[PDB]
This record gives structure tokens, C-alpha cells and sequence, in this order.
């Protein structure tokens, strides 16, 4: 993950105002809801029959905290993501066996949180910037089935 | 295969879009071929620069044709025959290529309708977006 | 949609199969664990062991539910209703699996009759592998 | 790219009683038929509009072992893949514009054209060493991508 100056700007300003106790949650429920076949790896998680069920669910939004937590890591360090999710990897892949597909699901479905929440300042430059990213970080959560 | 719930929803956030449309269709092909540069192999004919007059015509195009199966919703197949033979047949479109682009179609409606891009609406639209998909897909489908 | 000659071919190749159909099933899942470990999550309860009875019986009812569908191919909705609401409503069975399970179908065709295995063929069995595929994922799709 | 000791006996004895000449051909051949988006990119081969025109073509037959030349390299040098393919990424990457999903899908219809060649010859444990390597090297031409 290369990233100019000038996309890494985009990314970095951005990034900088994103309330990260409610993004993560609702990624994770968006794809929990728009992706409907990831619900088995969170069944755990309570009632998830509505959508109004699961964003609501306090689990989730405690859960997809976490998961900002570690793109949060991965911005810091796109020189070596490999080593930033080395252990992310083996859990994603070599425990649970999510199909890495689904990595680039959650990563599109928090690009459309952004676009969302951010409006016309989520301008195509700064999603392209994003895509990069998210590639990035779905590319080495994967390592491990590579 | 769309559900009541769906088709509400996708008439619904459609017409919020309304004079819109052709608007937004040109910032979602905009989109993509800035994050997914390798859709720009179809259209080495275009200028591809951000205020393309290409680029707009050829997003009321792309507008019009989801208007149009919105319009048709239960009948695409028939409403999109022709389209499907274009991108299907005769364009031979990578499928890969109609993910890309629903994909910052969404991203666009999201970045337009903060009130109307519900969880429910967004799964909706995702599987309209795909339908479509699969309409236009379907000569070697 | 499958023109008239794939729906020819793909009535011919399952022809040559035959009785085997059942023994054919049970190797494309053999092939399906082994390849891609990632499926092995949805057969928790499967002893997935080589000779495993389990895994036997079950390609019997995937050859089963494919010799339904080709025998009602101009009415595969219809035909695997049932299917799809197990597969894709009651099981949530990721989309991606059935792409995985499709190849190595074909594979283990590949590897059962070399005369009737030719590109046209291929390309047959692939369109009506991925038709069945959509049928069955079509309840969040 | 792992493979075991057992997986790589699997996987070399079988390349090397494969017709260097005729595989490489009939995989994309059948690519081309098959996946007949991809013929975009092989206009300049001649008639494709039937199958024996595709499977007939000089070009294509030509094309073919070049490729097969490519797999075998990577072959050779499993530990390190990116280093075989940096020059082929650059290629179908930064020149060409292939999607990376259409290395997966050559892959894998190489496997089908090893099944078909090979016959019962072609196991399941076989196929599971093959798919690592296609993955892997599928991977690394897709590394300028990532
Ligand atoms: C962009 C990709 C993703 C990131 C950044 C990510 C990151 C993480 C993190 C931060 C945790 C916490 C691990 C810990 O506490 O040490 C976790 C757990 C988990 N992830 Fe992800 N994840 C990814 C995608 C997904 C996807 C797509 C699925 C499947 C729908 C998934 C399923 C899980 C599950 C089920 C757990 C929990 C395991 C347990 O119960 O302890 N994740 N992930
Ligand atoms: C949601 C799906 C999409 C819709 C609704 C759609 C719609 C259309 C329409 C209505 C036209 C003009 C129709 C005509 O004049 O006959 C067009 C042209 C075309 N489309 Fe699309 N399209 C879609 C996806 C794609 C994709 C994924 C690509 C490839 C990245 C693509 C590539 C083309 C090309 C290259 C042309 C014609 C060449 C030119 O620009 O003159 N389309 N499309
Ligand atoms: C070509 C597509 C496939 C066909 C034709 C098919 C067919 C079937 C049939 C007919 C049954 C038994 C039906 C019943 O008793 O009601 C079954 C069970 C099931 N299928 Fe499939 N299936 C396919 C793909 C998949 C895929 C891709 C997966 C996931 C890797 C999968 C996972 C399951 C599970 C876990 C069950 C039930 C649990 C059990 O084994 O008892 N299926 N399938
Ligand atoms: C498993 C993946 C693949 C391998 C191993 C591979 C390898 C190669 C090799 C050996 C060449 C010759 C380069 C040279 O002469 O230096 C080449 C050229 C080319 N490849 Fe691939 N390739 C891959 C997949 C594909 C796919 C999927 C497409 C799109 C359908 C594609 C399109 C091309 C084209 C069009 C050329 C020719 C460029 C020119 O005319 O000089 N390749 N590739």
C-alpha cells in the first residue's frame, strides 16, 4: 500500500473525524444486515432477526469498535501491514476460516459508512484513497490463506 | 428474488433521487474509474477527466437505464434485453466490472441521501444493483 | 439464459454419467473440503474422512438435486424452491461456496469423461452450474 | 506458497508428464470459450466466434506455452514468487489492466485441463496441492495490484 502525499492527506484528514465508537458498530451491522450469510459467525451476538435488532444489538457496537481499532493500526502502519495483522491473520484465517471474500465486503460496506456519514466531503478522490486501504488491510488479514 | 419490502424501498430512495439522476450516475462512473482504474479499459475512447462531458452524457445513460428497470422492476429481463445483448455480447463486460460499479453506485446514494440510506434500504438497493447485474450479465450467463 | 444447444449438452453429459451420478457427488465434496478447507465450516457435524459415510451420502443428494434441476431446466426456480430457502435462508451458505463446489463439479466431470468433456461442453456445464448457483443463493439475492 | 514434502512429490511428479506443448493451448482455449469476456484482450489472435476456431488457432496454441513456460518457472521457485513474476505483474497489471479475479479463473481451468488429461491419474489430494499452486501463483501476479 503505496499511497502519495496527497492521498495520504485525504485518507489522514478524514480519519481524524471519524467518531470511533460508532462507525465500527455500523459497519458491522450493515454487513451483518446487507450481507445476511456472516450472521453465522455471530449468532452469539443475540437477536439479529430485524436490523433494528442488530443496530441496536450492544454487542455489535462494542464489536465493530474493535474492528476500527485495528484499521486504525493499519493507517498507522501501511509500510507493513502483513506485520500489523500477522496475528489478526491466523485468528480471521487460520481459526475462524472467514473467506478472505468477505474482507473486501466489510471494507466496501465501511467505505459506504464513510460516503454516508460524510457526505459530499467523501469526494471520488478521497474514496479512491480509501479503496487503496481497504485493499491493503483485506489483502493482509488474508496473508495467512496466501 | 425482490421482495415486497425491496421494491418499496427501491421505489422509494429512487424517487428521493429524482432531476438527481443523471447527476449522480455521472459521479458514480467518475468513482470508478478513479478506484478502479482498471475499468477504464472499456472506454479508451473517453476522456476520463474529472468534468468529462463524456463521462456526464454517459451517466444520464446509465440513470436511465436504472430508472428504466425500476420503472419495470418485476419484468427487467424484457425491459433490459437489449442492454444485456450491448454489455453481455457485444461489449463482452468482465462481471467483475458490474460488482465495481453497484458498488459506488451505493457509494453514491449514501453520500446524497444521508436520511434515506437506512441498513434496510442499503440491503435493498444492494439487491437491486445486483438483479441489474445479473440482467446485463446474462448472454453467457 | 442457457440457449437451446447448452441445454442439449448439458441433457448429453449428465446422460454419460448416469448411475454414477451419486459416486460422482461424492468426490466433487471430497474435492470441496480438501481444496477449500474454508467449506469444512458448514459440516461441523460431517466426519469429512475419505471413505466417510457421511460425505457419501450426501453427494448422492447433491447428484440428486442436480438430476432434478437438469430434468426441469426450463423451470429450475420452480423446481429447487425448496433448496435455495434451506440454502440460502435457513443455512446462510456464503455465495462464494458455490462457485468452490461448481469447479470442482466440473473437475471431477473432467476426470470421468474425457470424450465428453470439450470446450463447448465446459462451457455449457459451467453456465448451468452457476444458473443452479443462482437459484440457490436468490433469497437475500 | 507452503506445500509439504508430499504435496510437492504430488505435485512434480505429475508436471513433469504434462505435454508442455498441448496443455498450455487447450487451457486458454478454453479460458477464451468459457470465459468469453476474456477474448478482449486476444482479438488480435484471429476468428474466435466458434470453439474450434478458438481451439484451432495457431496464436492460441502459441500463446498457451508461453504460459505453461511461466507456470513452470514458478514451479521452480515456490519459496519465492513475487521475485518469478515481478516482470509478468508489471505486465498484466500496470500495462495490460487484467483483473486479478481472471488469473484465478486461468488457474482453475488449468486444473480442469490437468483433470482431463490426466483422468482418476488426478485425485483430490492432487487437486488441493494444484489449487495452492494456482492460488499462489495467481497471487503474485496480482501483487502489483495490491
Ligand atoms: C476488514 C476485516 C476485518 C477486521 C479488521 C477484523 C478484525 C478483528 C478484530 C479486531 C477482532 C478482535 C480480535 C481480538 O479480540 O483479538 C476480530 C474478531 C472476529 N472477527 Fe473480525 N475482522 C475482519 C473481518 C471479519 C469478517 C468479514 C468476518 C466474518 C463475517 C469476521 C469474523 C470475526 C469474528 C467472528 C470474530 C470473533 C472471534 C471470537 O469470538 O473471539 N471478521 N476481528
Ligand atoms: C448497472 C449496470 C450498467 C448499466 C445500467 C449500463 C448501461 C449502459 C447504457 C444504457 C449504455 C448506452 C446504451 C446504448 O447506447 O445502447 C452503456 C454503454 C456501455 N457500457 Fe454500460 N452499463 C452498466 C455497466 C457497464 C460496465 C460494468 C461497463 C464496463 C466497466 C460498461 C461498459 C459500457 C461500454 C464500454 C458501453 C458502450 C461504449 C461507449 O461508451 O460508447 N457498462 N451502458
Ligand atoms: C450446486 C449446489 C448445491 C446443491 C445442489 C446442494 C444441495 C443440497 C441438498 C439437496 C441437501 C439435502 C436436502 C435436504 O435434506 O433438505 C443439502 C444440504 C446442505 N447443504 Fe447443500 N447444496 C449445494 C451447495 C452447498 C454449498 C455451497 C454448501 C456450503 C459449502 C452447502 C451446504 C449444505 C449444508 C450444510 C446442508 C445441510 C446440513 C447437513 O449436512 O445436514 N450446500 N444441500
Ligand atoms: C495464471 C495467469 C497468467 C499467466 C501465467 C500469464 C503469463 C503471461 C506470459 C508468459 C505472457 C508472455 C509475456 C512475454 O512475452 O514476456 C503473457 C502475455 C499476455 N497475457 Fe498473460 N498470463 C496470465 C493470465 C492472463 C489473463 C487472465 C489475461 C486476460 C484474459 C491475460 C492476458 C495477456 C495478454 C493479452 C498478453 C499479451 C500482451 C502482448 O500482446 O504482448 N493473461 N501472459
Amino acid at each position: 500500500v503505496h499511497l502519495t502525499p496527497e492521498e495520504k492527506s485525504a485518507v489522514t484528514a478524514l480519519w481524524g473525524k471519524v467518531n470511533v465508537d460508532e462507525v465500527g458498530g455500523e459497519a458491522l451491522g450493515r454487513l451483518l444486515v446487507v450481507y445476511p450469510w456472516t450472521q453465522r459467525f455471530f449468532e452469539s451476538f443475540g437477536d439479529l432477526s430485524t436490523p433494528d435488532a442488530v443496530m441496536g444489538n450492544p454487542k455489535v457496537k462494542a464489536h465493530g469498535k474493535k474492528v476500527l481499532g485495528a484499521f486504525s493500526d493499519g493507517l498507522a502502519h501501511l509500510d507493513n501491514l502483513k506485520g500489523t495483522f500477522a496475528t489478526l491473520s491466523e485468528l480471521h484465517c487460520d481459526k475462524l476460516h472467514v473467506d478472505p471474500e468477505n474482507f473486501r465486503l466489510l471494507g466496501n460496506v465501511l467505505v459506504c459508512v464513510l460516503a454516508h456519514h460524510f457526505g459530499k466531503e467523501f469526494t471520488p478522490p478521497v474514496q479512491a484513497a480509501y479503496q487503496k486501504v481497504v485493499a491493503g488491510v483485506a489483502n493482509a488479514l488474508a496473508h495467512k490463506y496466501h | 428474488v425482490l421482495s415486497p419490502a425491496d421494491k418499496t424501498n427501491v421505489k422509494a430512495a429512487w424517487g428521493k433521487v429524482g432531476a438527481h439522476a443523471g447527476e449522480y450516475g455521472a459521479e458514480a462512473l467518475e468513482r470508478m474509474f478513479l478506484s478502479f482504474p482498471t475499468t477504464k479499459t472499456y472506454f479508451p475512447h473517453f476522456d476520463l477527466s474529472h468534468g468529462s462531458a463524456q463521462v456526464k452524457g454517459h451517466g444520464k445513460k446509465v440513470a436511465d437505464a436504472l430508472t428504466n428497470a425500476v420503472a419495470h422492476v418485476d419484468d427487467m429481463p424484457n425491459a433490459l434485453s437489449a442492454l444485456s445483448d450491448l454489455h453481455a455480447h457485444k461489449l463482452r463486460v468482465d462481471p467483475v466490472n458490474f460488482k465495481l460499479l453497484s458498488h459506488c453506485l451505493l457509494v453514491t446514494l449514501a453520500a446524497h441521501l444521508p436520511a434515506e440510506f437506512t441498513p434496510a434500504v442499503h440491503a435493498s438497493l444492494d439487491k437491486f444493483l445486483a438483479s441489474v447485474s445479473t440482467v446485463l450479465t446474462s448472454k453467457y450467463r
